[PDB]
């Protein structure tokens, strides 16, 4: 009893940590309390007790901080005393740790330790360490005297005191700059999926050591550079104690015949006799290419060593080697056969959520003043990964150090510690560094959750409801699925004239269920044909696994049959070599694999039929144009975001707009608005959208489907109902 | 948890709440049914908004 | 009619010997049983973010952890090394808590301020909830004399030794 | 049995890789006894455009690597190769010449007998209520094929499940489900197709 495992936590703060409330109401103790926590090697911490509505039962979640000063590592057990009994401390004496303070000095109290503890009647402890970050630097101190014993709680009447030098860090204690899981941003499930494959083997080997089953031995990691493969790698081994051994191609490649090969069997040795051990091999791309396209004996003999190391991990008991590539068929595919290499994650580019988060992360040392907006910055850097927001923060620093240091003049060994205390970076430094920062992953595709919802769609109430039942039937009646003899279907085609929402539909599904939108459009399509490059339909199915639970949109599948002709028609037909692949790769889909596959055309006519085969898009919805109540709706979602005066009669618009779209209401809204835009910028040198700004727009906006467009539709509707 | 009937001064636990404050009412009566009956009206009906209306009626 | 909830006004004392325990070197090896549950967690965040899944089943999930509380013990820690402890509704007034407070002080119309958990400062002039303020089902607040006061305290060398009345500390229980 | 599908035949002509076509022929020369299936024949000339098209004629790459494969196989190897199309008119005549596909079959529509054969061994998958009258849906769909067939019994089988999930927001597909689906479902080949098919087989006599 009162013993709970350690896990991770998300409260930032470092002198508090999270129970699951049953827990608390077992343990008679309230929210604030103050506890103690029993570790390893008969030590203690002294900590603030709250909870949340995510933790579980069993566990106790705490951060690093915590967990270094208990010498514990997640998934260790703990103890929990509470005790009441704490006074108020009247004098601590805390001190830096050396390894942190170099090369500035000042006043460390007014900076750090003053407003640390100003009004946080924080438990402390004799010989804690804790972290005060500021002045784009993170220092960490240890207590050395406390005037009540062992531990106080500090208070506004206590004395805090700092004289002396700076203290030399114990060589069994690990500094809070080593790289761990709270250093993450983005990518958090690929994180998660690492965890299950690593920890199993290297905590609990034996599930494997009797059983004739050997372990998965090797997992890479593969996306863009600059996405965190290395960070996280590290981070793994920091977090759960294993040795970290460093590889990369170019430390081997660069190395002559014998050489290369002694140093790389060296670093299988030490992973061996320091285990448990991980290894990572870095560019392996570098080290192991594809065969066909080297003819060198060191990049061929490299190779020939690595496999036969890799093999040897049978012997070499916990144990495991991660790799990182740019992507999974740039390296020699004997790595990929069972063993070795079989398992790998797909690490991607971070989304607008996860760009926030790496930038936060990097900001923990900086002084951002009042006008900085992260999530602002995070939504404008698309197609930034990790290694380019890190350079957005740092130049943005070093522009506020510049223009700020030029005026304090500071020219010595040492920095101050308040002129640093007294720097702020403004948003005009983010949004220079912006202008001056280049994404390195802008060409490569990304894939994220999108922000269309059901509330932006108007119309569609049957389509809205067919979709969701599409999504959990095949899981919350399995039995009549099975009893029947049905096969659940994987995908849905959606039909009709443009503009009435094909794709808002394919991502608000994807909204609500959370899950990637992989938007596959007409010129990709086209590229892959004119050029001969089919081939990449496979990655593109590929991503949608790995990117699961996802939806798989192939909008404009008439693209490559009206580029052939479509009313015309040349030499060709309905079938091409796109679409061939493409169906050839869906007949490997299976319906466990969490992937929804959405198709749009605006020909039904002259798309390949093969699609609607069984197996295929078996679902099959028409999209009619909006009628008059869909289109007032329409109307109001596309005029959700902007001011509308009340004389804006939206149902009379409506009543006018019959042969209208969904795209072409649309139009009449953007008019509406850049009237009402132009209206107040002439006023300046009309706050809201009037009704004589929409009245306006109607004289340009017109229906893009013509009543003769509809019957066509209407035809192939009624062929296949 | 403990409560306090304004009726009689009792010591509750959240389970006798109601009963001691509906048998004091009740016995209220034979000092002034007038009362009595209007603390029942207000105490044992759950529902306050029919309470309002019935009271207005 | 409705039963007055009683606050049931206590003050405690902690007893120092309540947080004097050792613990044996194999208190801290996780068991097989323990991994099996740690491992089956695991394997089960993973199914968790793998599964495409519609807002109505993820609702399900949610629906589970919600519903449970209505009511809370709140505890105050007064400078004087003494718990204050009273009984209240989920949905109270934090103006309840002082008053509260003001009942059990030696000195009822001396300012003082209430801190929450977190350092958050809760002012007696807002009429927010105990559910609003993040005080429920239970919560230990700060107790701290106003500043203004605490300079007079100090420059007169009077030691602020009782923050209590000697009605309610007369009957001070241990904690148990 | 070697299926060489539609799509296999239009990646060979597509890349231009007839080459491929010696490697499927020794595949039924090594897996002997073996029946060498090559289904949608057509495949290419309908993505030559079918109908219209370019002003070639029928022969391409890849059937005249299967020609020439055929022309060195030996009946001595227990390969018999079938072929499927169901655009004859568009088909390379070489095929049928002596020593390539020589005989030819013509595949009807199922008739009133036949189809009420295909309802029943489609619904072998499924619970049906014993008021399904098969033989009257067969009477409806005289112009149906065996695919269509498929579809009308899948349909009923939707409407079967759709109704027992919903009834706990159906232990069997009953009638209504079936004359429900007839709303529905339709006939692939039209009566143009129809006279065009039969009239090219009696031309064939
Ligand atoms: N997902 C991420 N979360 C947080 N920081 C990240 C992430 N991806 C990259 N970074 C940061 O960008 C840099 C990545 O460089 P490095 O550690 O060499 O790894 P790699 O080059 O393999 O991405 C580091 O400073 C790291 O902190
Ligand atoms: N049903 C609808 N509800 C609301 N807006 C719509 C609808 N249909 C089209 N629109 C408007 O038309 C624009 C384009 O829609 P989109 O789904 O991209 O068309 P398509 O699928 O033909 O490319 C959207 O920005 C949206 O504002």
């Amino acid at each position: 009893p009162n013993r709970l495992i350690v896990d991770e936590a998300i409260n930032e703060d470092n002198s508090v940590v999270s129970l699951s409330q049953p827990k608390m109401d077992e343990l008679q103790l309230f929210r604030g309390d103050t506890v103690l926590l029993k570790g390893k090697k008969r030590r203690e911490a002294v900590c603030i007790v709250l909870s949340d509505d995510t933790c579980s039962d069993e566990k106790i979640r705490m951060n690093r901080v915590v967990r270094n000063n208990l010498r514990v590592r997640l998934g260790d057990v703990i103890s929990i005393q509470p005790c009441p009994d704490v006074k108020y401390g009247k004098r601590i004496h805390v001190l830096p740790i050396d390894d942190t303070v170099e090369g500035i000095t000042g006043n460390l109290f007014e900076v750090y330790l003053k407003p640390y503890f100003l009004e946080a009647y924080r438990p402390i402890r004799k010989g804690d360490i804790f972290l005060v970050r500021g002045g784009m630097r993170a220092v960490e101190f240890k207590v050395v005297e406390t005037d009540p014993s062992p531990y106080c709680i500090v208070a506004p009447d206590t004395v805090i005191h700092c004289e002396g030098e700076p203290i030399k860090r114990e060589d069994e204690e690990e500094s809070l700059n080593e790289v761990g899981y709270d250093d993450i941003g983005g990518c958090r499930k690929q994180l998660a999926q690492i965890k299950e494959m690593v920890e199993l083997p290297l905590r609990h080997p034996a599930l494997f050591k009797a059983i004739g089953v050997k372990p998965p031995r090797g997992i890479l990691l593969y996306g863009p550079p600059g996405t965190g493969k290395t960070l996280i790698a590290r981070a793994v081994a920091n977090e759960t104690g294993a040795f970290f051994f460093l590889i990369n191609g170019p430390e081997i490649m660069s190395k002559l015949a014998g050489e290369s090969e002694s140093n790389l069997r060296k670093a299988f040795e030490e992973a061996e006799k320091n285990a448990p051990a991980i290894i990572f091999i870095d560019e392996l791309d570098a080290i192991a290419p594809k065969r066909e396209k080297t003819h060198g004996e060191v990049e061929r003999r490299i190779v020939s060593q690595l496999l036969t190391l890799m093999d040897g991990l049978k012997q070499r008991a916990h144990v495991i080697v991660m790799a990182a590539t740019n992507r999974p068929n740039s390296i020699d595919p004997a790595l990929r056969r069972f063993g070795r290499f079989d398992r790998e994650v797909d690490i991607g580019i971070p989304d607008a959520t996860g760009r926030l988060e790496i930038l936060q992360i990097h900001t923990k040392n900086m002084k951002l003043a009042d006008d900085v907006d992260l999530e602002q910055v995070a939504n404008e850097t698309h197609g930034h990964v990790g290694a380019d927001l890190a350079a957005l923060c740092s130049e943005a620093a070093l522009q506020a150090i510049r223009k700020k240091m030029d005026l304090i003049d500071l020219e010595d060994e040492t920095i101050d510690a308040e002129v640093m205390n007294s720097l702020a970076v403004t948003m005009d430094d983010f949004r220079w560094a912006l202008s001056q920062s280049n994404p390195s992953a802008l060409r490569e595709t990304v894939v994220e959750v999108p922000q269309v919802t059901w509330e932006d769609i108007g119309g569609l109430e049957d389509v809205k409801r067919e979709l969701q039942e599409l999504v959990q039937y095949p899981v919350e009646h399995p039995d009549k699925f099975l009893k029947f003899g049905m096969t659940p279907s994987k995908g849905v085609l959606f039909y009709g004239p443009p503009g009435c929402g094909k794709t808002l539909l394919a991502k608000a599904i994807a909204n609500e269920c959370q899950a990637n939108f992989i938007s596959i459009k007409g010129p990709e399509l086209l590229t892959m044909w004119f050029g001969e490059s089919e081939a990449n339909v496979r990655e593109i199915f590929d991503k949608a696994r790995q990117a699961a639970p996802c939806v798989l949109f192939f909008d404009e599948l008439d693209s490559i049959a009206k580029a052939r002709g479509g009313n015309i028609g040349d030499g060709g037909g309905a079938a091409d070599r796109v679409i061939n692949q493409i169906l050839t790769e869906m007949d490997g889909m299976s319906t466990k694999k969490n992937v929804f596959i959405i198709g749009a055309t605006n020909r039904p006519d002259i798309i390949d039929p093969a699609i609607l085969r069984p197996g295929r898009l078996d679902q099959l919805i028409y999209i009619p144009l909006p009628d008059e109540k869909s289109r007032v709706a329409i109307l109001k979602a596309n005029l959700r975001k902007s001011p509308v005066a009340k004389d804006v009669d939206l149902e009379f618009l409506a009543k006018m707009t019959n042969g209208f779209s969904g795209a072409d209401l649309t139009e009449i809204c953007q008019r509406a608005c850049k009237l009402a835009i132009r209206e107040s910028i002439e006023s300046e040198i009309v706050p809201e959208i009037r009704r004589d700004h929409f009245e306006e727009a109607m004289r340009f906006a017109r229906r893009s489907v013509s009543d003769n467009d509809i019957r066509k539709y209407e035809m192939f509707a009624q062929t296949l109902q | 948890v403990y409560f306090t009937c304004p009726l009689t001064g009792a010591t509750l636990r959240k389970d006798q709440r109601d009963a001691c404050i509906k048998e004091a009412i009740l016995l209220h009566f034979s000092t002034d049914p007038v009362a009595a009956s209007i603390m029942k009206i207000y105490t044992f009906n759950k529902d306050q908004d029919r309470v309002k209306l019935g009271v207005d009626t | 009619v409705r039963a007055k909830l009683d606050r049931q006004r206590r003050v405690f004392q902690p007893s120092p010997l309540a947080s004097q325990f050792e613990l044996p070197g194999d208190f801290f090896n996780l068991t097989a049983e323990e991994i099996k549950r740690e491992q089956r967690l695991r394997s089960e965040a993973v199914e968790r973010l793998s599964v495409l899944r519609t807002k109505a089943m993820r609702e399900k999930e949610e629906q589970r952890g919600l519903r449970k509380y209505n009511y809370t013990l709140l505890r105050v820690r007064l400078p004087d090394g003494c718990l204050l402890q009273g009984t209240f509704y989920a949905r109270e007034r934090l103006g309840a808590v002082y008053g509260f407070v003001r009942e059990a002080l030696q000195s009822d119309w001396l300012p003082f301020e209430l801190l929450a958990s977190g350092g958050q400062k809760l002012s007696e002039d807002e009429n927010l909830a105990l559910n609003e303020c993040g005080l429920v089902p239970s919560a230990l607040l700060t107790f701290s004399w106003d500043m203004a006061v605490l300079e007079d305290i100090k420059a007169a060398g009077a030691e602020p030794d009782s923050i209590l009345k000697p009605e309610l500390l007369s009957a001070i229980e241990k904690l148990l």
